RNA sequence: GAUAAGGGAAGUCGGCAAAAUAGAUCCGUAACUUCGGGAUAAGGAUUGGCUCUAAGGAUCGG
RNA sequence: UAUCUGGUUGAUCCUGCCAGUAGUCAUAUGCUUGUCUCAAAGAUUAAGCCAUGCAUGUCUAAGUAUAAGCAAUUUAUACAGUGAAACUGCGAAUGGCUCAUUAAAUCAGUUAUCGUUUAUUUGAUAGUAUACUUGGAUAACCGUGGUAAUUCUAGAGCUAAUACAUGCUUAAAAUCCCGACUGUUUGGAAGGGAUGUAUUUAUUAGAGAUGAUUCAUAAUAACUUUUCGAAUCGCAUGGCCUUGUGCUGGCGAUGGUUCAUUCAAAUUUCUGCCCUAUCAACUUUCGAUGGUAGGAUAGUGGCCUACCAUGGUUUCAACGGGUAACGGGGAAUAAGGGUUCGAUUCCGGAGAGGGAGCCUGAGAAACGGCUACCACAUCCAAGGAAGGCAGCAGGCGCGCAAAUUACCCAAUCCCGACACGGGGAGGUAGUGACAAUAAAUAACGAUACAGGUUGUAAUUGGAAUGAGUACAAUGUAAAUACCUUAACGAGGAACAAUUGGAGGGCAAGUCUGGUGCCAGCAGCCGCGGUAAUUCCAGCUCCAAAAGCGUAUAUUAAAGUUGUUGCAGUUAAAAAGCUCGUAGUUGAACCUUGGGCUUGGCUGCAGCCGAGCCUUUUUUACUUUGAAAAAAUUAGAGUGUUCAAAGCAGGCCUUUGCUCGAAUAUAUUAGCAUGGAAUAAUAGAAUAGGACGUUAU
RNA sequence: CGGCACCUUACGAGAAAUCAAAGUCUUUGGGUUCUGGGGGGAGUAUGGUCGCAAGGCUGAAACUUAAAGGAAUUGACGGAAG
RNA sequence: CCCGUCGCUACUACCGAUUGAAUGGCUUAGUGAGGCCUCCGGAUUGGCGAGAAGCUGGUCAAACUUGGUCAUUUAGAGGAAGUAAAAGUCGUAACAAGGUUUCCGUAGGUGAACCUGCGGAAGGAUCAU
């Protein structure tokens, strides 16, 4: 109606937020940017909601506005920036990396992760085709722009980002036996390797994954993302869990052990 | 505006507001118990219905069905923690068999009776809605709270009360001080 | 104003739809440029996005191709000769898209002597350029008789009413032979 | 035999006399009805000149 | 709790309704009201009309400062700090409100854009064949004003830009076209043009992407009232000497073309809406269905135009009419199946008195924008001018029916040039028995008696406490309240519980007085004519209780709407009788049995799965899966002191460690999938039949 | 074999009278058409349609009402029989 | 026990001359504001360009008048009903073989119930010679 929204109701923000209902009328609506609104986490939400370093709204924008939040290496100082999956949180003040990965519960996990691996990225190559003056490039999940990829690289595989430079160190072709991760549905955040890729003509490609636990299931092709070039080797640290989905009968006997 | 805060009613009444049955075992178990009124009853007569709505729809189910066998054992252990349930009576079964007495049990009013704080229970409701007697180190005033197994050995006067250790009360002070 | 929306139509039943809501501007028309031949006035139109449209309300040449030749050079245009839509845009010499209008023809014939050297003082080099060229020199006959008269037939390629441009292609083949069959009737 | 400001039957037994309508094309047409009508009901629009365009045929030739 | 009870009769059994009964996130109203938490609230009738005030503004070192503003002399005689007014930029298209319109419309689920536009964010992307830096306007400002009146503005004099309008600076080649001359068997060439990117055609790659393209991209020939390839701003001030205002260069603001991305938008596939036939034919003049070409649009499309066909929908309910109809998530009640509701905390749509048309802009057919008409309506000096509460508060009116013209940006978030400003968005308090949670109005002894070692009935004591009041602290933006807590605060503990009833249904009097078929009661049956169990009262008792009654609607009861699941001989109801189209429904029959090996799970058997050997076309249905907003529902965990809730929280007391924020359900339609019973469908009958994998 | 019926019984049904269908219906599902939803107002008014007409077919509502009705029992009565 | 005219009171709906009346939507025709596009125009204002008022023709089209239609309310002399109230007048149609068995369809007649004809039914007063 006449125009773009710019309010988001507390109760239609994304569930993996985990907001309150009665904290206040609104939510964080992200901004524009490299991820989509219902797949990002704002800056705001990670540093008062998840690591509870601000206490209010205006605290986070005191803490971003001394220019201590970067992600992926660039200061960012937008405290709705739309933060989203693999994304590398930098607050050098304290000294702490974080990588923004799904837990097995299907929310963003806190994951720190040491100061080598947050100096790159993976990044799920959403097309590849040629730009002005016949220059290929490649598109990533995150909206990045790759020009002069390896010429092997194809869609659905992941290119690993110097997130320095911009660069591709290097790829994984998407296979069968690759390490996968799963973006969305309810399958979300489960680690498995690729058994069959499943192909329908028109329709939506379906990959059956195997768990650790050989646990099989089946998710969206959309919904997956490479991550390792085979099992128990991934390219990044993976969140506590390790994508492993217990039943909650399961989840209620380790607490169990654990708490006594 | 604001996410709407949910509420829910904790009682029913009867359908035949007379019959003399009905009337004569509630006012039975509320001078038993020391009740205020006939809500007090509804109220336990309710949430006994749903636990038995809960437990006869998890009976439908087969065994070692997974929602059967986690929310029935949940079910039970809420029973058995809160002292309904006797621990050899773990079956979903015997939670079909539960009665209205046996939550009327294990109120505060009472577990404070049957310890021997108060002379009778009406002198439990009292004693607890006076703030004398505290579970733990907390005082607690409602006398429908519900005493735990592991709450049922620290139920004792509040260590600020005239009656536990604290200083003399109004009428006291002002007998004394005159 | 003019409004593109289906609403106001009747659906395939046949019922009458009610009133569902305001007309909206993103579904706005325009009024035609009815372009004419005159010295040239361009009026730019302001579109959806910031976008710009031009408006040809008069244009006298353009842009026209020799297909075959694969050369194309800015003529003038003669005047309307057919139109597949309505005879009436002949008649008032209105140049929308596919009208069928006659060119100049100096340019391609200027054209196709220096290239050829034939038809419709050298150096030796110059002469056995042209000597490789010939036999390709050959033209339809139906091509060659309108150089003649000076002017060729095309067809209007774009469209003038949206991009100010009134620029075609020279009529060839069965195609031309189509027309002139439409054009002596 | 014509015309007439403003009003428009107040004239007169009575709209007597006069006025108004009027051809053609297209649209639209009520009660009632013996289903045949009523009906040109009622009520509307157009119409010149000029320059064009289209449609509608005959006899011969396989 | 899968429940019934009173009323037809002299009595009986039925049919059957009336009446009783319970709930309502269901409204109003009557009576009553002590505490804590939570909280709806001018929807219904009038999308009726509105006084007044507020609800949208906005500046960083980084667009423009000669305020004749303030401030200090300082690294500064171009400016330098702060900073009104103005120009410029952005926002004002979000939010908030309401439910009038609207019945294949909206909407829901599911699709598509190879059918488009997209400010902004985020990535990429531009060496292209006067320059030590171009012009002339204008505001604010000064001072002359005109009008009764407005956020009206007019002459005149200044002056700026990231405003407006223009404009150079550059690699190396290489390629193509014309081509004087020249070689002279077809080569060499001087000299001219053209190269980036945008636009528009025509012709060529496209034998990297897609399921698929005339896709991406590139090339050739041109075209263009020629797009833009920075005449901008802040901080640092570094390096090389050829010490000349020499040559070079660091972090940033803002901007810019195209592509991508993101926030969106617009169309769009399939299936699904309540009553009505006392609505059976509708659409097609003057677009109805389709074809061709065009115009227009951001783009597809009868969206519009011209020409041409005569199509398109319909008893499987079209079209018309009604709706006291915005749709959905949901709500009430519920054994199951159902019935009823959804203006209203979220999502989509629509509107801003009724229509219509536009400007600006990326985005509006915007109304706290404009223009005009209609209806209302304000000031007027009578010439004119200004309006839009279905935003917040408030008023009138309407009515059965609904609150303060309060405080604040502290929180939630949004907007802006932005760490700073603004926000009746939102939060806070006020009114508030809409609903919901918890929960006081007393407890315990001794005598005296009655009584069978203890339950009371009275007159005698000493304890206890919060309702209330209050220092104070906390709470809070500041308060209020809550929570804590000095001192005060209970015997008739007058710190005094009410609303309905006492014939039956239906729990509780055949007490006393009054009246006397009156007055009245009574949902229904009935009561009242002088001992009224029913009226009016006193006493007593009964039910629920800070709540209780009444009216209306609705749900259960109702197997009195019946698919589950009614009835039709006589209680209502088999068409007078046959035919008959749609609809519904239709006999049986086609791989069964046997054998061997093996996996799993229940306690030798049993139950599922397999794998071989035995001659070995279309659906419907059902299984599973993917994708399916939150809130609500069910449900796991968790001592909000309990609870309704909430999504918290827990650890020996932590310059930190640490479980969580589950899980189900949705269900028609679509998508993918396993199974082949049941029910359809097709095949080889004038053979135009099937196989020849390597038949000729 | 087909009909028109009848007699007995009640497995069964039914409120009963009664019923070989009015059975195989709470142990509720062979197929299908029509009709009813307390008594009146009322088969009335209105609209339509058929008919020459008389009328047929379709067909309400306001309002009103606690019964109307079915089968059977005992009695009373009968210008009914014995 | 009971039916129907007739009489009194009250209520509800109906018909009805009045080409009755009022309110709202849609629409033919006529008239037609305003914006937008277009066509010229050319106050004045820069060095050929910019350009206001206005003009031509279109386009979207509010709004008014008439007519038509749909829908919702409403007056009416008089006419003709229904129900409630009381059991007022006249009779005695039904319930017994109700004193002429009753009822159905149809058609006449009549203060009223009703009577009569024709053909049916038993729900008969006969399951039978
Ligand atoms: C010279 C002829 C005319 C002269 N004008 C002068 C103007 C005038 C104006 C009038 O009024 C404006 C008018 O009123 C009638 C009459 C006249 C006379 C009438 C006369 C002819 C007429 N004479 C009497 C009858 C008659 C019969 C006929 O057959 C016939 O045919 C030839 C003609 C006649
Ligand atoms: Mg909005
Ligand atoms: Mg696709
Ligand atoms: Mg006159
Ligand atoms: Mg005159
Ligand atoms: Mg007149
Ligand atoms: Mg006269
Ligand atoms: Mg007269
Ligand atoms: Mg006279
Ligand atoms: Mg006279
Ligand atoms: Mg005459
Ligand atoms: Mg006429
Ligand atoms: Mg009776
Ligand atoms: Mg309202
Ligand atoms: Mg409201
Ligand atoms: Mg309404
Ligand atoms: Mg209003
Ligand atoms: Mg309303
Ligand atoms: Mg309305
Ligand atoms: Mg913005
Ligand atoms: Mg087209
Ligand atoms: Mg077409
Ligand atoms: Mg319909
Ligand atoms: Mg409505
Ligand atoms: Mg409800
Ligand atoms: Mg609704
Ligand atoms: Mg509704
Ligand atoms: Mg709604
Ligand atoms: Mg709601
Ligand atoms: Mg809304
Ligand atoms: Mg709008
Ligand atoms: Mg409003
Ligand atoms: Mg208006
Ligand atoms: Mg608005
Ligand atoms: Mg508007
Ligand atoms: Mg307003
Ligand atoms: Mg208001
Ligand atoms: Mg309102
Ligand atoms: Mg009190
Ligand atoms: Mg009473
Ligand atoms: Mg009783
Ligand atoms: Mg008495
Ligand atoms: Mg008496
Ligand atoms: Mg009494
Ligand atoms: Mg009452
Ligand atoms: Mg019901
Ligand atoms: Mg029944
Ligand atoms: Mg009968
Ligand atoms: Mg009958
Ligand atoms: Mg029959
Ligand atoms: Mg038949
Ligand atoms: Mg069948
Ligand atoms: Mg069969
Ligand atoms: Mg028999
Ligand atoms: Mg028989
Ligand atoms: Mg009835
Ligand atoms: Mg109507
Ligand atoms: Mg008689
Ligand atoms: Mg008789
Ligand atoms: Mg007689
Ligand atoms: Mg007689
Ligand atoms: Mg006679
Ligand atoms: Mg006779």
């Amino acid at each position: 109606a006449r125009g773009p929204k710019k309010h988001l109701k507390r109760l239609a923000a994304p569930s993996h937020w985990m907001l309150d209902k009665l904290s206040g009328t609104y939510a964080p609506r992200p901004s524009a940017g490299p991820h989509k609104l219902r797949e990002s986490l704002p800056l705001v939400v990670f540093l008062r909601n998840r690591l509870k370093y601000a206490l209010n709204g205006r605290e986070v924008k005191a803490i971003m506005m001394q220019q201590h939040v970067q992600v992926d290496g660039k200061v960012r100082t937008d405290t709705t920036y739309p933060a989203g999956f693999m994304d590398v949180i930098t607050l050098e003040a304290t000294n702490e990396h974080f990588r923004l990965v799904y837990d097995v519960k299907g929310k963003f996990a806190v994951h720190r992760i040491s100061a080598e691996e947050a100096a790159y990225k993976l990044g799920k190559v959403k097309k590849v085709q040629l730009g002005k003056k016949g220059v290929p490039y490649v598109v990533t999940h995150d909206g990045r722009t790759i020009r002069y990829p390896d010429p092997l690289i194809r869609a659905n595989d992941t290119v690993k980002i110097d997130l320095a430079t911009g660069k591709i160190d290097d790829f994984i072709k998407f296979d069968t036996g690759r390490l996968v991760m799963v973006t969305g549905g309810r399958n979300l955040g489960r680690v498995g390797v690729i058994v069959h890729r499943e192909k329908h003509e028109g329709g939506f490609d379906l990959v059956h994954i195997k768990d650790a636990l050989e646990n099989t299931f089946v998710t969206r092709l959309s919904n997956v993302f490479v991550i390792g070039t085979e099992a128990g080797k991934p390219w990044v640290s993976l969140p506590k869990g390790k994508g492993i989905k217990l039943s909650i009968s399961e989840e209620r006997d380790r607490r169990r052990a654990q708490q006594g | 505006p604001r996410a709407p805060r949910t509420y829910s009613k904790t009682y029913s009444v009867p359908k035949r507001p007379y019959e003399s049955a009905r009337l004569d075992a509630e006012l039975k178990l509320a001078g038993e118990y020391g009740l205020k009124n006939k809500r007090e009853i509804y109220r336990i007569g309710f949430q006994l219905s749903k636990i038995r709505r809960a437990a006869r729809d998890l009976l439908t189910r087969d065994e070692k069905d997974p929602k059967r066998l986690f929310e029935g054992n949940a079910l039970i252990r809420r029973l058995v923690r809160i002292g309904v349930l006797s621990e050899d009576k773990m079956k979903l079964d015997y939670v079909l068999a539960l009665k209205p007495e046996d939550f009327l049990e294990r109120r505060l009013q009472t577990q404070v009776f049957k310890l021997g704080l108060a002379r009778s229970i009406h002198h439990a409701r009292v004693l607890i809605t006076q703030r004398h007697i505290a579970v733990g180190k907390q005082i607690v005033n409602i006398p429908s709270f519900t005493v735990r197994l592991d709450s049922q050995k620290h139920i004792d006067f509040a260590h600020n009360s005239p009656y536990g250790g604290g200083r003399a009360g109004r009428v006291k002070r002002k007998n004394q001080g005159k | 104003g003019i409004s593109r929306d289906s609403r106001h139509k009747r659906s395939a039943t046949g019922a009458k739809r009610a009133q569902f809501r305001k007309k909206r501007k993103f579904e706005l028309g325009r009024q035609p440029a009815n372009t004419k031949i005159g010295p040239k006035r361009i009026h730019s139109v302001r579109t959806r996005g910031g976008n710009q449209k031009f408006r040809a309300l008069r244009v006298e040449t353009g842009n026209f191709s020799w297909g075959s030749e694969g050369v194309s050079r800015k003529t003038r245009i003669a005047g309307v000769v057919y139109h597949p839509s309505n005879n009436e845009l002949v008649r008032t010499n209105t140049l929308t898209k596919s009208a069928v209008v006659q060119i100049d023809a100096t340019p391609f014939r200027q054209w196709y002597e220096n290239h050829y050297g034939a038809t419709l003082k050298r150096s030796r080099k110059v002469e056995r350029k042209l000597a490789a060229r010939s036999g390709a020199a050959a033209i339809e006959s139906a091509v060659d008789s309108q150089f003649g008269s000076g002017r060729l037939y095309a067809v209007i390629s774009s469209r003038p009413g949206q991009s100010g441009r009134c620029d075609g292609y020279i009529l060839e083949g069965e195609e031309l032979a189509f027309y002139l069959r439409r054009l002596t009737a």
